[PDB]
RNA sequence: UAGGAGGGCGCGGCGGCCGAUGCAAAACCCGGGGCGCGAGCCCGGGCGGAGCGGCCGUCGGUGCAGAUCUUGGUGGUAGUA
RNA sequence: AAAUUGCCGGGAGGGAAGCGGAUGGGGGCCGGCGAUGCGCCCCGGC
């Protein structure tokens, strides 16, 4: 279902859900809410020649990748790499980075 | 060039103006630009262009 | 009638006067014009 | 033996100008130098000169000596020019520094 | 400029005494200019210390340390070089220097253009001036 | 591969920027750069590439014939990209208001005297931006010598080409074919 | 002192366009000439013979001229003619002229380690 | 291909501009590092021991692989007939 | 200077060598060949 995803996401209506601009409609009055100015440091320390350009604070927020079909917590797994390649080991849970949590049992 | 003022008092004796027979020199009139005052900074940015 | 006044220096040593600017030539105020002056420079040089 | 299409001296060394254009030229020299931005862009050393186009009285047509004319060019900007002029005196490199220049 | 700021412009982009071309006129060519007048010796009409009325010009100074001249032409008194240029001789800390001469610069409509290279330029001179001072310290190539 | 003619790419070929290094015409070739591009005025347009010309595209233009040109409209500014030679043809000259690259200083003192404008493109910049109000005038190209001597053979029929000869008398081209006493008529 | 540059230079080809048939002869140079021949299999561009150079093997124009180092280099004679690189030296690269004393040597680079301009010649005569 | 045109590289001067040079110039050599699609250019090392460049303009006895090309030198031939 | 030759060190060779495009193995070579700094913050003086 990729596609029917790609479509109920898409809908206009459902990205007005999505976003939330309900509860952005409720704490400022019945409006959605004005920006504002920010950056008042004004105290640069230095000037470079080059044309500046600011530190990324990376806004994109991937995905998390997807754990196979075939792998259950407590699954046992078959390393292939690695000084441990050939070892058999229990899978515990796949953590938050996204990498698999295993187990000898030592 | 460093001109004295005796010199400089005679230019205008020598070459003459914009004008018939100003000058000493015979068959000869200033020349005259292609354009009277070449700002174009006044031109692009005066009240008639923009 | 109005063109600008060239102020004359004097040196040391200068009798005192009541003297003015000297006003500014027209051949002091004619085009500036480098090709042809790169032309005839070119065509000047050769004659000697 | 020759070379091939040896030089004659029926070239034409002297080229013709018409007289309104050397003396079309000549005015735009003139009117050219009246520019400090181009009188200091074509090298001269013009920093302490006060005015332009500068001008001396005629009591200057009246000196005799050189040490009178460098006094002179020290109440102008000029001297400055004159010592570029006198320290930049060198021996003309190539084939130049042996046909008298 | 008796003559106009883009007339004198179009009569020495192609040779200045001030001009510092290498590598011959194909796409290898570098220019620089090297007048004291201009900030980043670009030769290029907007930074040009010739072809321009208004010129901001800022060195690390005669035999003295940690000041910075910073010097604007004046419009009026072109024709009377020595009289052309208004120079101030700043030691103060790099905030207040800055701070004059954005005044000088860009608060008195003077030239915005060069309202960011001045100050680059003026980055540069002074740290010159500390490192001429202390020496190296860091090497600043991280 | 594909089928074109050179690739697809013009052959034809015009000038995109005068070849004369005169200081004064590529700052008018700035300003009308700016012109056509912000204004959209044909007028400023053909004033451009017009400028983008030789002197043999741009001919002059007597008095006589812009008398001719301005007899009766004059509230509406002559514009020629060329030049203006007098005419001592003329005898009264309307006070008129006239844009060239060049006058003559018999021309110029002809037309202020009459009491009307010279103008350079510089000061019609100004007052016509769009050209309002304004006469775009040509000189007559082919009526230089050389364009005589243009077209089909001097010696095929039906055509009145003239050849190239280096005096005019009787003895230069004249016996066969020129005259049916000799030979045949051309 | 650190690069501008923000952009992998890649090269189509680093080998060079040497001259054909310069390896069998001694009086021919290396140095490229067109095979101007009515039978020149290099003219003719049969597989196998040394290829010339086209402008398909011209270089990216923001990476071109960058030497390993990812600056632009510029050949200073003397002091005045470096310090004119203090608002550069993030894409430009000094380099002393190959026929300077090293007395004026070491001005050249006493000022450019301070004003921080690159240079690849800072240990050249010394 | 023949052929044409445009933009460039290079050589030797001349008028100007910017400089390098006994702390080592020119020239020449290198398995040295680069830049350019390319003519070429920049730097390092060495020998060398006195002059040389780069830019704009301008010019000319200016670019070699051939011509049973000119001159000079040197090979294999050959320690052979 | 070059063609040409000698010695010294290395490389390879079943009736040519040389050249072009791939990398692989040898060498010779490059430290601008490749970094150690940025902000905050606490003194202790400058
Ligand atoms: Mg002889
Ligand atoms: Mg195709
Ligand atoms: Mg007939
Ligand atoms: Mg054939
Ligand atoms: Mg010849
Ligand atoms: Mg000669
Ligand atoms: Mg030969
Ligand atoms: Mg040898
Ligand atoms: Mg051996
Ligand atoms: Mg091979
Ligand atoms: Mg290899």
């Amino acid at each position: 279902s990729k596609m029917a995803l790609g479509i109920k996401r898409a809908s206009r209506s459902h990205t007005y859900h999505r976003r939330g601009l309900w509860a952005i409609k409720a704490k400022h009055g019945g409006a959605l809410p004005k920006a504002e100015k920010p950056a008042a440091v004004a105290e640069p320390k230095f000037y470079p020649a080059d044309d500046v350009k600011p530190r990324t604070v990376s806004t994109r927020k991937p995905h998390p990748t997807k754990l196979r079909s075939t792998i259950t917590p407590g699954t046992v797994l078959i390393l292939l790499a690695g000084r441990y390649m050939g070892k058999r080991v229990v899978f515990l849970k796949q953590l938050q980075s996204g990498l698999l949590l295993i187990t000898g049992p030592f | 060039v460093i001109w004295t003022e005796s010199a400089f008092k005679k230019l205008d004796e020598v070459y003459g103006s914009f004008e018939a027979s100003s000058s000493k020199k015979k068959g000869f009139v200033l020349p005259r630009p292609k354009m009277t005052n070449a700002d174009l900074g006044r031109l692009i940015n005066s009240d008639e262009v923009q | 009638t109005a063109r600008p006044l060239v102020s004359v220096k004097a040196l040391d040593g200068d009798m005192a006067t009541d003297a003015a600017g000297v006003p500014m030539p027209h051949v002091m105020k004619a085009p500036i014009r480098p090709d042809v002056i790169t032309f005839v420079h070119r065509l000047v040089s050769c004659n000697s | 033996g020759r070379m091939f299409a040896p030089t004659r001296i029926w070239r034409k060394w002297h080229r013709r100008v018409n007289v309104r254009l050397r003396r079309v030229a000549v005015a735009s020299a003139l009117a050219a130098t009246a520019v400090p931005a181009i009188v200091t862009a074509r090298g001269h050393r013009i920093e302490s000169v006060p005015e332009f186009p500068l001008v001396v009285s005629d009591s200057a047509e009246g000196i005799e000596k050189t040490a009178q004319a460098i006094k002179v060019l020290k109440q102008l900007g000029a001297y400055a020019d004159a010592e570029k002029a006198k320290d930049s005196v060198g021996i003309r490199p190539g084939k130049g520094k042996m046909r008298n220049r | 400029t008796t003559v106009p700021g883009s007339l004198v412009w179009e009569l020495v982009k192609k040779n200045n005494c001030f001009l510092i071309k290498q590598f011959g006129n194909s796409n290898a060519k570098v220019q620089f200019s090297k007048e004291p007048n201009n900030l980043y010796n670009v030769h290029s009409y907007k930074f040009s210390g010739l072809a321009n009325s208004k010129t901001v010009a800022v060195q690390p100074s005669a035999g003295e340390d940690k000041a910075v001249v910073l010097s604007t032409t004046k419009t009026k008194k072109q024709n009377t070089p020595a009289k052309l240029q208004h120079k101030t001789l700043m030691r103060k800390e790099f905030r207040k220097m800055a701070k004059s001469v954005k005044n000088q610069v860009c608060d008195n409509y003077y030239r915005p253009d060069l309202t960011k290279p001045a100050l680059a330029r003026l980055s540069a001179v002074y740290r010159s001036l500390q490192v001429s001072k202390s020496g190296i310290k860091k090497k600043n190539r991280q | 591969g594909i089928d074109l003619v050179a690739g697809g790419r013009n052959k034809r070929t015009k000038r995109t920027a005068p070849k004369s290094d005169d200081v004064y015409l590529k700052l008018l070739v700035k300003l009308y750069r700016f012109l056509v591009r912000r204004t959209k005025s044909q007028f400023n347009a053909v004033i451009l590439k017009r400028l983008f010309m030789s002197k043999t595209n741009r001919p002059p233009l007597s008095m006589r014939r812009l008398v001719r040109f301005m007899e009766g409209k004059e509230d509406k500014i002559a514009v020629i990209v060329g030049t203006i030679t007098d005419d001592q043809r003329v005898y009264e000259i309307p006070a008129m208001k006239v844009a060239a690259l060049r006058f003559t200083e018999t021309a110029r003192a002809r037309i202020v005297n009459a009491g009307g404008e010279c103008l350079t493109f510089d000061q019609l910049a100004l007052r016509a931006p769009l050209g309002q109000n304004t006469l775009l005038l040509r000189g007559p190209k082919n009526a230089r010598e050389a364009v005589r001597h243009f077209g089909k053979a001097p010696g095929v029929p039906h055509s009145h080409t003239k050849p190239y000869v280096r005096s005019k008398g009787r003895k230069f081209e004249k016996a066969r074919g020129r005259r049916n006493s000799r030979g045949f008529k051309v | 002192a650190v690069p501008l540059l923000t952009r992998k230079i890649v090269k189509k080809r680093v080998k060079h366009f040497k001259r054909a048939h310069s390896d069998r002869y001694i009086g021919l140079k290396q140095s490229w000439r067109r095979p101007k021949g009515i039978d020149s299999r290099v003219r003719r561009k049969f597989k196998g013979c040394t290829l010339m150079p086209n402008i398909g093997y011209g270089s990216d124009k923001k990476t071109r001229h960058y030497l390993p180092n990812k600056f632009k280099k510029f050949v200073v004679h003397n002091v005045s003619e470096l310090e004119l690189l203090m608002m550069h030296n993030r894409t430009y690269c000094a380099e002393i002229a190959h026929n300077v004393s090293t007395k004026k040597r070491k001005d050249i680079v006493e000022r450019a380690a301070q004003l921080d301009i690159v240079v690849t010649n800072k240990l050249a005569r010394l």
